[PDB]
């Protein structure tokens, strides 16, 4: 159950996630259980908001750094550090308003970009328009 | 001139300036010239400045599509006047006797 | 020094920086005179990156050093420019019109057109670098009053180096400078009717001849 | 077409159909060349000079305006002559709605700056034309 | 003939004048004249001020049916048609 | 929810109007949109500088004889400006079609 | 041969028609632009060369000096047409597509 | 005491603010520029003096807004290359139609 809900793009609430294997998993031997091990389930933090930060970056263009803060259950100046660590490693790619007002996930267009996407829609439509058609045309033998 | 340089700019400082009489009287030359579009703004008067309508960059807009229009036809009409033309001193020539 | 002393300081620009190394004493304003003007012209004319290479980097104006008290001053005005100080550029500029501009006889007749120069030019490159500032800020580092800075600045505006317009009420000058398409667009339609006039005329006095 | 043998999902048995495949021609090197030999029109559309290219989007229009018509008449039939639900048709029909170019796209703001640019060209090429037959 | 020119300038500056203000800039000696002149103007005066907002708009609606019209705009269409045959005449 | 955009020609709806359309708070619906987008059902994306939901793919709901008649008008008017352009462009450089 | 074969031999399609409403992408007409432009400047030098004085007796001497073989102007007017030509093309597609669709 | 120790401490001091510059602003929109007196341990009023400076050589060529304390920074700001080319080939059409004129000074 576990395993399956970090590969999918739900969001993951961290001391939610914690909480419900915190007794049963930490206290799992060796992996969480050892003693060095044992902030190994702290780091885990980490690599849950990372997932939920990729996942959102996608799916909404424009975000209130304030929400953000709430969705992944952390302190807004930690957030923030890490809204830059995953810019650096040039994973996402984002602009920050420092105030904290906006946070903006623009990926680089350009004007060509956008046009050779456009191009594609006005042929998609006239072969689709085509193929029906043919199937028009079967369809009142066959009545 | 003076929208040109100061953007935002009251009544008041128009009125010292070029020596015109109360904000009213310049209020009045200034709103027909602004019909005409001569020196392109707005007045606020429930506030108290004047403030230039900008267009800024014009290739943004649509602009230079109606200035290619014309010239085209410009280039198109020396065309057809070289080659009316061009055509008249032969027509001559040809028929003139020639060694 | 015929270049200098007409009212094209473009060729003066170039001509000079050159006999600053070739220079021959004989039947000539000094060495010392030459020198002084040679950094005149290059102010008026060459950008702050063009300045730098030539003039401030140059190795003779370096090997003369600051004597005379006329190199002096058009001296430590370049350089404060360069390292954009502006508390002192403004009290150099004073000297340089007092002591520099107005005895050399060349310079009287130019003095004008100089010292207006310098004062768009300043103003341009602290533009450049803001968005946005306010009128007590531009004029306290300066050194002139927020009155004052009001009327000189309405002066260079219109001429068009600045490229700015001021918001009296909010105070604010914002800065507006295109670098965009709209640049290559400009120098392309004037290039392009300056070539159809050309055609125009030239094609139709043939037809008639 | 071929015949296909496919499960007719509606509450309908296995039906038998002729599904259209769309075809082209085609012609062997060795008939090719006779073929193009035999040939020596103008053609309706070459893909040749302005002249022709424009006569094929006065036609590419009409093409068109007659095809839609097409699909209008299909939806009458169906609830006036009971043709069979075909949701297959339909749910194509959906994805011309959904995926259907709009204004007030960037994209719009960005074709017209694309105009701009397109006449720009073609402007300084009738000017270039001017000087060579001034020459 | 001064208060229909004054008038027909001010839309451009701004859309909402304060009562008072239209009946000095126009010069009317009452309010009656006021509240008149903004009726055969298509201005409603809710709560003591106008509303320039409205025949603004309207105005725009009912000179975009004409017919003169096609060239006037000039469509893209339009335009690569006629140089198109200037070059193939 | 995806019923309600699919009928509409507008392929963009703010939250609050869902918000009313599912009957539970503007909190819980921000929520179910981002599973949304996950799932496939819809896809988009998502602005909270409006607190709109702006789609570009919307699922093919189920064919009833209401929604025919909306198919129907879309490619009647569609029909009129293919009709109209034509014949406009027939008449401009009539001379050259050859 | 018949004219009902011929018919056949050319064969008719429709997607000589809907070839006409495809919109090729616009990466495509950029370079098309660029790439033209540039061309003819390298050969805008060699004209003014050939213009430099030419027009000293005997024409066969003045093609071998000026390089009027595999001539210049005329290299200049070729490639300004075909680019002439689709960049209207390219203006008249897209006008029509835009409004025809939406 | 020593003017090479000096020059080149100097040269040191200003290179050191720039390895540290790009850091901070690699995640950009518009970051606060006192925030980045908070890092690199300078004044707000230093921050601002070295910053114009920079702007001018161009080495990140950006905008200072006092306005609301923040630093946009912009880079590859986009402009027409099919007109670039153009530029050129107008600039040789010029040329050509004054020397024309001149082979047509014959008729006269």
């Amino acid at each position: 159950s576990l395993v399956k809900l970090f590969t999918t793009n739900e969001l993951m609430r961290w001391p939610i996630v914690q909480k419900t294997y915190e007794p049963v998993l930490n206290e799992d031997d060796l992996a969480f259980g050892g003693e060095a091990n044992k902030h190994h389930w702290e780091d885990l933090q980490k690599r849950v908001i990372e997932h939920n930060l990729r996942v959102i970056s996608e799916y909404y263009s424009r975000i209130t750094l304030l929400r953000l803060n709430e969705l992944l259950d952390l302190t807004e100046s930690q957030t923030e550090t890490y809204i830059s660590d995953l810019v650096n490693q040039g994973i996402i790619y984002a602009k920050v308003n420092r105030p904290a007002k906006i946070v903006n996930f623009e990926k680089p267009k350009n004007s060509s970009q956008l046009l050779n996407e456009w191009s594609h829609n006005v042929d998609e439509l006239l072969e689709h328009i085509e193929t029906i058609g043919h199937l028009i045309t079967k369809e009142e033998i066959m009545h | 001139i003076i929208s040109l340089t100061y953007k935002k700019i009251s009544l008041r400082d128009i009125c010292l300036k070029l020596n015109l009489d109360s904000e009213q009287t310049v209020e009045y030359m200034v709103s027909r010239a602004i019909r005409d579009g001569v020196i392109e703004a707005k007045i606020n008067h429930e506030d108290g400045f004047i403030e230039t309508t900008e267009l800024l960059n014009i290739y943004d807009s649509e602009d230079p599509q109606q200035v290619f229009d014309e010239r085209i036809k410009f280039a198109n009409q020396l065309h057809d006047e070289y080659l009316v033309s061009m055509r008249y001193p032969e027509d001559k020539k040809t028929q003139q006797n020639e060694k | 020094i015929h270049c200098l002393a007409v009212r094209n300081f473009k060729e003066a620009a170039k001509l000079l920086v050159d006999s600053l190394a070739t220079f021959t004493s004989i039947e000539l304003t000094s060495y010392e005179s030459i020198a002084t003007y040679a950094s005149v012209t290059g102010l008026f004319t060459l950008e702050r990156t063009d300045l730098k290479s030539k003039v401030i980097d140059s190795p003779e104006l370096l090997s003369l050093i600051s004597t005379t008290a006329a190199l002096q001053s058009i001296s430590s005005l370049t350089i404060s420019l360069y390292a954009s100080d502006y508390a002192s550029y403004f009290p150099y500029l004073l000297e340089t019109y007092a002591n520099v501009l107005i005895p050399c006889k060349y310079l009287n007749r130019h003095a004008d057109f100089f010292v207006r120069e310098m004062r768009r030019k300043v103003y341009a490159q602290l533009l450049e670098s803001y968005k946005t500032l306010s009128l007590k800020s531009m004029a306290s580092a300066f050194g002139v009053s927020v009155a004052f800075l009001d009327n000189d600045l309405g002066k260079f505006i219109p001429n068009k180096q600045l490229n700015c317009v001021i918001d009296r009420v909010n105070g604010i000058v914002e800065t507006n400078r295109p670098d965009n398409k709209n640049a290559q667009y400009h120098l392309l339609v004037k290039q392009g009717d300056g070539l159809l006039t050309k055609l125009q005329k030239y094609g139709a006095a043939v037809r008639l001849t | 077409y071929v015949a296909i043998e496919q499960v007719k999902d509606d509450g309908t048995s296995t039906e038998k159909t002729f599904l259209h495949l769309p075809c082209t021609i085609e012609a062997e090197e060795a008939e090719e060349i006779g073929v193009e030999h035999l040939l020596r029109d103008v053609r309706d559309q070459a893909a040749g000079g302005l002249s022709i290219r424009l006569t094929n989007q006065l036609k590419s229009l009409k093409g068109l305006q007659s095809k839609l018509k097409d699909v209008v008449e299909y939806l009458d039939k169906v609830i006036n002559k009971e043709l069979p639900i075909n949701h297959t048709i339909l749910g194509k029909l959906q994805d011309v709605f959904n995926l259907l170019p709009n204004l007030g796209t960037p994209d719009d703001d960005e074709i017209d700056v694309e105009n701009h640019d397109r006449i720009n060209i073609s402007n300084n090429l009738q000017k270039a034309l001017t000087v060579k037959t001034n020459d | 003939a001064i208060r229909d020119e004054i008038a027909k300038n001010t839309e451009l500056s701004y859309d909402f004048l304060p009562l008072s203000n239209i009946k000095a800039l126009l010069f009317f000696n009452n309010e009656k004249e006021t509240e008149k002149f903004a009726l055969e103007r298509n201005w409603p005066i809710v709560n003591s001020k106008v509303y320039f907002n409205n025949q603004s708009k309207e105005k725009a609606d009912y000179e975009d049916e004409m017919m003169h019209e096609e060239d006037q705009k000039t469509n893209i269409i339009e335009k690569a048609m006629d140089y198109a045959i200037s070059i193939e005449n | 929810l995806i019923e309600t955009v699919f009928v509409k020609n507008i392929r963009m709806l703010s939250f609050e109007d869902i918000s009313k359309a599912t009957h539970l708070p503007k909190d819980n619906v921000e929520h179910l949109v981002m599973r949304a987008i996950s799932l496939g059902l819809l896809k988009g994306s998502i602005d909270q500088v409006n607190e709109l939901v702006t789609i570009s793919w919307v699922q093919p709901r189920i064919i009833s004889g209401d929604q025919i008649t909306k198919m129907k008008d879309r490619l009647v008017e569609w029909n009129d400006q293919v009709e109209k352009l034509g014949k406009k462009m027939e008449a401009r450089g009539q001379s050259i079609w050859v | 041969k018949t004219a009902k074969e011929t018919k056949m031999l050319m064969n008719l399609h429709k997607e000589q028609w809907q070839s006409g409403l495809k919109m090729y992408d616009y990466e495509e007409k950029e370079e098309s632009n660029l790439a033209a432009t540039k061309s003819m400047v390298k050969i805008a030098e060699q004209y003014s060369k050939r213009i430099e004085e030419e027009k000293e007796l005997t024409e066969e001497e003045l093609k071998t000096r000026y390089v009027g073989r595999q001539d210049p102007k005329k290299h200049l007017s070729e490639t300004a047409d075909e680019t002439l030509e689709n960049n209207i093309v390219s203006v008249l597609t897209a006008g029509v597509n835009s409004v025809a669709i939406k | 005491g020593d003017e090479l120790t000096r020059s080149h401490f100097n040269a040191l001091y200003d290179t050191l603010l720039e390895s540290n510059l790009c850091k901070i602003i690699e995640p950009f929109e518009c970051v606060e520029i006192s925030h980045i007196s908070k890092i690199i341990g300078l004044d707000t009023q230093q921050v601002e003096g070295k910053l114009s400076q920079m702007i001018l050589d161009k080495i990140f060529y950006g905008v200072l807004d006092q306005g609301n304390g923040w630093l946009y920074v912009y880079e590859t700001p986009n402009q027409d290359a099919t007109y670039d080319s153009a530029l050129e080939l107008v600039g040789q059409l010029n040329k050509v139609v004054d020397q024309l004129f001149e082979k047509a000074s014959v008729l006269y």
